[PDB]
RNA sequence: GUCGCGGCGCGCCGAGGGCCCGACGCCUGGCGGAGAAUCAGGGUUCGACUCCGGAGAGCGGGCCUGCGAGACGGCCCGCACAUCCAAGGACGGCAGCAGGCGCGGAACUUGCCCAAUGCGCGGCGCGCGAGGCAGCGACGGGGAGCGCGCGAGCGAGGCGGGCCCACAGCCCCCGCCGCGCAGCCGAGGGCAAGGUCUGUGCCAGCAGCCGCGGUAAUUCCAGCUCGGCGAGCGUCGCGCGGCGCUGCUGCAGUUGAAACGCCCGUAGUUGGCCCCCCGCCGCCACGAGGAAACGGGAGCGCUCCAGGCAGGCCCGUUGGCCC
């Protein structure tokens, strides 16, 4: 039955609902200087993650607590938000997610850990480094910018040895 | 309105559904069927065909200005619709009996802004974009 | 009466006097344009902002950009 | 002619509150539309009540706190499920902190807030604001 | 710098005449050592000697640094390692040798050819 | 008579059947469902494509073989249309896979191929244009770049290695090297962005819309600039939302669109209080047993997801659970 064909697709990039808002707009270039994004379908991807984790709480919220589909679920949304670390782990409330910030998904992005740990101290920097495979979590090289890093392995971030961390011997066009 | 509401009147309503559902323009333009049947266009975004008489439709008011369209037999249904031409000066290029691509107007059916009775738009001649052939991005 | 049509030919179209593009290269697209962009409307004092917000095809900020 | 006594009561009771006239009568008493007035006597929307008895129909007396805000039936009575209790407390009451609808259950006839919490859905005689 | 083998766990096999593990190896951003290097640091690993009988089929290297998933055979039993391991990986290994059939087409074109017969 | 009940047939009788709650008839660019689309609810729309059942192999019939087919890469005839055909004959069937012709707006290799994934014959292996694999392929997705900075850094690539793979490829892994590189829509309003500068004479043309060009265009024709989106941008036809503009929720009908000129009247719809306890209705709570995929949704870092259900010293580790 074309076994290869079966698959799955998905749609991270929804536009909003009026495009020529001149707030929505501004926003967007604002937000783009801020933490470095390269192309404005992100930051829509952000946004469908964000309504996503926006609504499996307003849900939860409306049941009451200790209800099982409530409490599992509950439990389930604190997990993974305190993962992230945009739901402070001391804030332990499903009601707590509500009030959320677009800015705290993007403070868990990787690429900008590199700049708040002066690892590349730039969001301009930060992703140029990271295209020279130059920061790895954990020691795993990734070179793709949005590596996305839940906070509770934050600490394990690391910069890479060939050519940023004590050099490997390859200096881009230098070393030649 | 009077309304007939009860328990066990599932019968008024869903009659009176389907019959006054039929009573819009557009409800009846998709529903009715004639639509498929009548439009010179069989339902689809573009139609291949041969070009026919050319033609210089007088516009109205305020434009007043002659805007060259060209006649075409779509080959499917064998009946013959006007095109209205793309950009400024591209009707020079179509002439003779050639393959020509005609597409809506946006309004699907009623004639486009205040350019009168002309219904579809022709978008390719020959074997290239006739907006394409205006920027000599493509031509012959 | 003779007014126009069909014989005229896009008379005013083929008569645009001929042009080329001013030489110039090219800003980088992507994040470097966005950040270009992020400095031409964005913050830079009084570039975009002469007292209230020029506007970004304002002719007050043509001539004091340059053009 | 008259089918549903509710509605005639209710706008009785509303329409007589509206002008502010506390003792208002009804044409005929019904042991449902008692269900009501004592659902909302227990709510305390309205005060003592009484029927003077014909041995007709009957007619009601109520005196009023004055503080009926509004009252209305849906007719005929749509049966709901226990499970969408919730949907119809969002067209039909404003907030949900006075929020009353007059549930029917076989276990007793109580407003819409007992019911859910007790699991059962039955049917909505009258709305009650 | 090393072609450290880590050879997380082992699998026993009685029925099948082969010990089938999960092998991994560690190269600290070192270029993992092809599959020989390994082969010669997976038998010694494996203890069950005889670098042939052990094999190492279809190295994936995990993105920079070597942590090749795979998994390594144990077919102590010569005759085993002869049937048991997929083919292709069996003519690779030298096991037995290769040499050209057809498409296969032509095996259908001759079965084609001769079945109108009874007996050409 | 059939595996079999049967009007199923074949005799024999009696007059029945079904209907405005729409029978019978007619039409359907009518395969149904699991599903799919877009939306608060409430909906609306589509279901041919995974899977599930039903059909059908140009078209009608009949028949064989078998335990099962009216099989169609079984047969035999009628009907079309073929092919060889030496004139005496024969012999087809691609809505299987490629590939042509036809057709249209449009729709992949006359590839490789059984190693796997299942199924056939068969403990000492073979076939299966099923599938697997590559090719093609802006159907579509999911994630990068064209720098950052004052130095030196990479990723598209070239060559070899490794790896990989029925065989090759691909990501990957290594080195010498490294050749960073963009579009297509607008700029009077909705709808974001010049009354800049050039042609310009209600002419060409623009123009979803509302509107501009009648001799001094913010609206065209270009080069300026600049707004948006972006290796994808636009143009169309479509479905949904918009649209409570289809109204059950939730619309109008004194004048915008709209109460039959009037009254009786049968079905249809609707009938006040009222008999606590019984029995049926309907009715909710609420189980049993109800295939998935998909979606709601455990856990899980492919270099991160999109993905998938894997993984490691492991809940008998998984893949929970709601469908």
């Amino acid at each position: 039955p074309r076994i290869s064909r079966h698959r799955n697709s998905s749609k991270t990039y929804s536009t909003p609902k009026k495009p020529f808002t001149k707030p929505r707009l501004d926003a967007e270039l604002k937000l783009c200087g801020e933490y470095g994004l390269k192309c404005k379908r992100e930051i829509y991807r952000a946004r469908y993650m964000l309504a996503k984790i926006r609504r499996t709480a307003r849900n939860l919220l409306t049941l009451d607590e200790n209800d099982i589909k409530r409490r599992f679920e509950g439990a389930a949304l604190l997990r993974r938000l305190h993962m992230l670390g945009i739901l402070d782990e001391e804030k332990d409330q499903l009601d707590y997610v509500l009030g959320l910030r677009i800015e705290d998904i993007f403070k868990r992005r990787l690429q900008s850990v590199i700049v708040e740990s002066k690892l590349a101290k730039s969001v301009h920097h930060a992703r140029n480094m990271i295209k020279a495979r130059h920061i790895s979590v954990g020691g795993q090289i990734v070179n793709i910018p949005s590596y996305m890093v839940r906070i509770s392995n934050t600490s394990r971030v690391a910069i890479a040895d060939t050519s940023s961390l004590a050099p490997n011997g390859k200096p881009g066009r230098t070393k030649r | 309105s009077g309304k007939t509401s009860g328990l066990y009147t599932a019968r008024k309503l869903r009659t009176i559904r389907r019959i006054q559902r039929w009573a819009d323009k557009r409800y009846r333009k998709a529903h009715l069927g004639t639509w498929l049947k009548a439009n010179p266009l069989e339902g689809a975004c573009m139609a291949r065909g041969i070009v026919t008489q050319k033609i210089g439709i007088s516009a109205k008011q305020p434009n007043s200005a002659v805007r060259k369209a060209v006649r075409v037999q779509l080959t499917k249904n064998s009946k013959k619709i006007t095109a209205f031409v793309p950009r400024d000066g591209s009707l020079t290029y179509i002439d003779n009996n050639d393959e020509v691509l005609v597409a809506g107007f946006g309004r699907a059916g009623r004639a486009v802004g205040d350019i009168p009775g002309c219904r579809f738009k022709v978008i390719k001649v020959a074997g290239i974009g006739l907006l394409a052939l205006f920027l000599r991005k493509r031509e012959k | 009466r003779a007014h126009g049509g069909l014989t005229s030919a896009g008379k005013v179209r083929k008569c645009t006097p001929k042009k080329e593009k001013k030489e110039k290269p090219r800003p980088p697209r992507g994040r470097a344009y966005k950040r270009l962009l992020y400095n031409k409307n964005f913050v830079d004092d009084t570039l975009i902002h002469n007292g209230r917000r020029l506007g970004p095809n304002n002719l007050l900020i043509r001539q004091k950009l340059g053009f | 002619v008259r089918i549903n006594v509710l509605r005639d009561a209710l706008k009785s009771i509303c329409n007589a509150q509206r002008i502010g006239k506390k003792q208002v009568i009804v044409r005929p008493s019904s042991k449902v539309i008692i269900e009501f007035l004592q659902l909302m006597q227990k709510n305390g929307y309205i005060s003592d009540f009484a029927v003077v008895d014909n041995h007709r129909s009957n007619r009601i007396v109520v005196n009023l706190i004055g503080r009926l805000n509004k009252a209305g039936v849906i007719s005929p009575r749509f049966d709901i499920p226990a499970n969408d209790i919730e949907k119809w407390v969002v067209n039909l009451l404003p907030s949900r902190l006075f929020g009353h609808i007059i549930l029917t259950t076989s276990q007793g006839i109580m407003d819409h807030i007992e019911a859910q919490h007790r699991q059962i859905g039955g049917k909505v005689i009258g709305y009650f604001y | 710098p090393e072609i450290t083998v880590k050879v997380r766990k082992v699998l026993n096999n009685p029925l099948l005449q082969r010990q089938q593990c999960v092998v991994d190896v560690l190269h600290p951003g070192c270029t993992y050592e092809s599959k020989e290097a390994i082969k010669a640091k997976v038998a010694q690993q494996l203890k069950v000697a005889d670098q042939k009988n052990i094999v190492l089929y279809g190295f994936k290297t995990s993105f920079g640094g070597g942590h090749t998933v795979g998994f390594c055979n144990a077919y102590q039993n010569m005759d085993a390692l002869m049937k048991y391991e997929p083919g292709f990986r069996k003519i690779r290994c030298g096991l037995i040798e290769a040499p050209k059939p057809v498409s296969r087409k032509q095996l259908k074109n001759l079965k084609n050819r001769r079945l109108k017969k009874r007996g050409t």
